[PDB]
């Protein structure tokens, strides 16, 4: 797995970290601290929570995230 | 019979006494720490930074007043310098009515200039220099998304989901607007969307941390200035009054001199409404002489501290608890107040100094090595001054909780001491 | 006239006084150290481990009660946790009626499992699960004589010179049987040789070293629990009473508050028979308020110790000898007792605290770094707590011998002090 993790790097992420609207911001910050800055928001996309969103929050609940203004791309979108 | 009374007096210092707990109905956080030094000079915490050239200049005086205290600008500089320092504190909290703006004609470099020059993170963009009409705003996070470019700020700025607030909206509402829209700037516009001001996250953050700021009746931070007894002090006072100083501190090592008494009286007769703090004295007779001369507040402190210079060099001194109590006893008979200046080393000494009679304590060495203290030069760094003041007032609040003192007047009048022997220390 | 009495009080600490020797008829070993805190709460030594989260949990409370003292389970955990800790002390000395047994059908591995799991050195072997009839016993010294084997325990166990005792035989006789037959286990059987219990050498050894254990009337070790003044303390007390706590300690930094007084009264009216210890107070007026509120024992301690936090931070404190004496004087008028909590640093301070009026002393820092103290984490290791308590009570016994005090009541009422100047120290 370690070898595969190096060989697949510099591709520019098929398996990103995820949360649900039921979780709390305390879950997000700790997932962030363990150095990612964004956590897309179950088994079957609703929002996105980032570090700057945490400045205006107070662990509260993660459902007060970036939910309406969502910019998403298709799978296959080029880096350009 | 002066030969027999030569050794009849006894003197208590801070280390001689402890405050006795009494029935309490107040938590430390609900204790009222305000104090009225005179009808025109009121503090929210009884802490004054000393008029020392290693303690209080404009940065210290602003910090002290922001927390509810008072700063005394030291006298070890010329008269013009000192009027400028008083004026700098009086003009600190201006409320920005005149916001620094720009137009879509300018280049992105123009915007970086403004941000880098003044440590500013945002520029509101108006349609023209005249009909200042808000069109956009530009910020550093915007600059991050651009490789160095001189493109017109108009194709760079934020325009579609632009968030403003009206003139007169509260700081709370301004906060909620910033919190909801996840933005840190809030330009203030009028009915016709003329740019009229700007509110930022850190303007709101500083109101949250300094809500007890001590201000004059026109909303300006209070400040004091130090005066000695020289030939030009009448010119020094005049320029300081012209800078809207809130209180003059006639500051001498031995205030119970006729030259000091005359200086107090001729300033009083020149400026009948001015607030005068006069020290340093340590007896009731000297307190009565300063009040009769025309002083509003009497500063108490001759030789405080076990092994200070006054005691080692001259052999002179009065244990501070006795000094405070004797001077406060005299000052009550005239309806005047007392400032306790000297050997406070722990927060518990503040509670002792105020009980005993002091209306406010003056601190210098404890604040000498702080961030807002003058100079970057032999004092250890003690960090932001608000760290020290926070723990000092935290101890005073704790002591008044033990004493059941809901306000400083109850601590002064009612708190009891118990005398110790010192034996374990 | 509160302004004049501000400095009229004097305060003595432990270092100010020494106890004066008087005519004695009692050796230190013959001194009675028992104390009656109330009709339902009696100690054999006047030592209580403090309700601190670095001092007293179930291990400390069991050790304290084993020696004749008392342990106060601290309140810095949830209500369920604290009821479990009280219950753990109440169930410690169960007397083993239910002995862990086995049958000759099992393998020798089975026996090692039991011994290794519970730190047990012996398994009595019964004929069947039902007619528990003692046939044999197996032990580690037996295991040593076998290379690892699963042979039936029946060809391995001790059967020919098997030694039992009847139910109801004394611990002395049990000892002599073990000493004569050179064995360390003694199974208890009935008339028909049914297995009914087990007595071991180390069960007898622990009775030899802890014969002054303080117990309730049903033979369970006494224990106390700490309560503050919050919203859920009535639920905390209820669960603690349901765990058969012997005494509740309403534990606050300043007990002379009306919120504390109300908490004392509504617990008293809810549980009329419960033992209530309320502190911390340092004046007779506060002692009278706590007793009138419904407290059984008043804990004394505001600012004890020369340079403790209360004095340095708040400027508040009462020298402990004066605090104990003034509070004990008030508590006598109501027939109540006093606990001296604070700055005991030597065993001689215990003798001073109890003379002066204290019925028991509360210790924390002296016991904080002991083996039974909570956690393996910044405190130096001071060894088993019984080493510290042994020397502390050893000094108290010595002091009462010098004072001719045969019991604590004679030390409290009759022992004289001599005031010192401190000059040599
Ligand atoms: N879930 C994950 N799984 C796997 N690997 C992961 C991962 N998350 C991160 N990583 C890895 O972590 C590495 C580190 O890169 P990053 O953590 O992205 O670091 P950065 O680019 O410097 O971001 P920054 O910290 O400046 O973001 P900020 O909140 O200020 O600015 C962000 C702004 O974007 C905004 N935003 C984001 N998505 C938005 C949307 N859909 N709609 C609106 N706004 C959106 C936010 O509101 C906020 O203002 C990445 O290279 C990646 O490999
Ligand atoms: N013209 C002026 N005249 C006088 N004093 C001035 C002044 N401008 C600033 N000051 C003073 O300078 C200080 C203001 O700066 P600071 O308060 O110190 O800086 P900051 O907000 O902590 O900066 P940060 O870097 O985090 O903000 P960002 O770029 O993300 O920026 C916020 C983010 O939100 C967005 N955003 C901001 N306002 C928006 C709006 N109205 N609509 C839409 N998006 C907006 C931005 O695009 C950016 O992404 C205060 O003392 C203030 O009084
Ligand atoms: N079933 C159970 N249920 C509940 N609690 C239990 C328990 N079993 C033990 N406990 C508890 O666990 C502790 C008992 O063990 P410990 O008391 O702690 O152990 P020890 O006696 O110091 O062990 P040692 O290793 O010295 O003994 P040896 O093997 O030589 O053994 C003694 C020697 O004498 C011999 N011997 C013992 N009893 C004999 C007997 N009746 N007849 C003949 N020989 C006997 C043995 O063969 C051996 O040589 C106590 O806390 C006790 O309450
Ligand atoms: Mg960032
Ligand atoms: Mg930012
Ligand atoms: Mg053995």
């Amino acid at each position: 797995e370690q070898v595969d993790k190096v060989k697949r790097s510099e591709r520019g992420i098929t398996n990103p970290f995820f949360l649900t609207p039921d979780h709390q911001v305390f879950d997000a910050e700790h997932l962030m601290g363990k150095r990612i800055s964004g956590v897309p928001i179950e088994e079957d996309l609703v929002g996105i929570i980032t570090n700057r969103d945490l400045r205006f929050i107070s662990m509260k609940i993660s459902d007060v995230m970036t939910k309406e203004e969502l910019v998403t791309a298709s799978v296959g979108t080029t880096l350009d | 019979h002066h030969w027999e009374s030569k050794f009849s007096k006894e003197g208590l210092t801070f280390d001689d006494v402890l405050l006795v707990p009494a029935k309490s109905e107040v938590l430390p956080r609900d204790v009222d720490l305000s104090v009225e030094l005179t009808k025109t000079l009121k503090l929210n915490i009884p802490v004054i930074s000393a008029g020392m050239d290693t303690v209080t200049e404009s940065a210290m005086a602003i910090a002290m007043a922001r927390q509810g205290g008072l700063g005394i600008i030291h006298k070890n500089m010329s008269i013009e310098q000192q009027a400028e320092q008083v004026d700098k504190v009086k003009r600190s909290e201006r409320g920005i009515t005149n916001p620094f703006f720009l137009t879509p004609d300018h280049q992105v470099f123009d915007a970086e200039h403004l941000m880098g020059k003044y440590r500013i993170s945002g520029v509101p963009i108006v349609n023209n220099e005249e009909d200042q009409k808000l069109v956009g705003i530009i910020t550093n996070r915007d600059l991050r998304f651009i490789a160095d470019y001189s493109m017109k700020i108009s194709d760079v700025m934020t325009k579609e989901e632009l968030v403003t607030a009206s003139v007169g909206t509260t700081l709370d509402e301004a906060e909620k607007i910033l919190q909801k829209h996840k933005i840190e700037k809030l330009p203030l516009v009028d009915d016709q969307n003329k740019l009229k001001g700007l509110i930022t996250i850190k303007d709101i953050e500083k109101v949250i941390e300094f809500p007890n700021s001590s201000k004059d009746i026109h909303g300006r931070l209070i400040v004091g200035a130090a005066v000695g007894v020289t030939g030009d002090t009448m010119t020094r006072v005049k320029k300081l009054v012209e800078a809207n100083v809130d209180v003059i501190v006639i500051d001498t090592a031995h205030g119970h001199s006729q030259g000091v008494l005359n200086t107090v009286t001729k300033i009083r007769e020149t400026y009948p409404e001015l607030n005068i703090i006069a020290g340093n004295v340590a007896t009731a007779e000297a307190t009565r002489a300063l009040i009769e001369a025309g002083a509003d507040v009497v500063k108490v402190g001759i030789g405080p501290g076990s092994i200070c210079t006054t005691r080692v060099v001259a052999g002179v001194g009065v244990p501070q608890i006795t000094a405070i109590y004797d001077c406060a006893t005299e000052a009550r008979k005239h309806g005047k107040t007392i400032i306790a200046d000297g050997g406070i080393k722990f927060s518990g000494d503040i509670t002792k100094a105020l009980a005993a009679g002091g209306h406010a304590v003056m601190l210098g060495s404890l604040l000498a090595g702080t961030s807002e203290s003058p100079g970057a030069a032999a004092a250890p760094y003690k960090g932001p001054v608000e760290e020290t003041v926070y723990q000092l007032v935290g101890g005073l609040r704790s002591g008044m909780g033990y004493c059941g003192s809901k306000d400083l007047r109850a601590l002064r009048e009612e708190a009891q001491f118990i005398r110790m022997t010192g034996a374990a220390a």
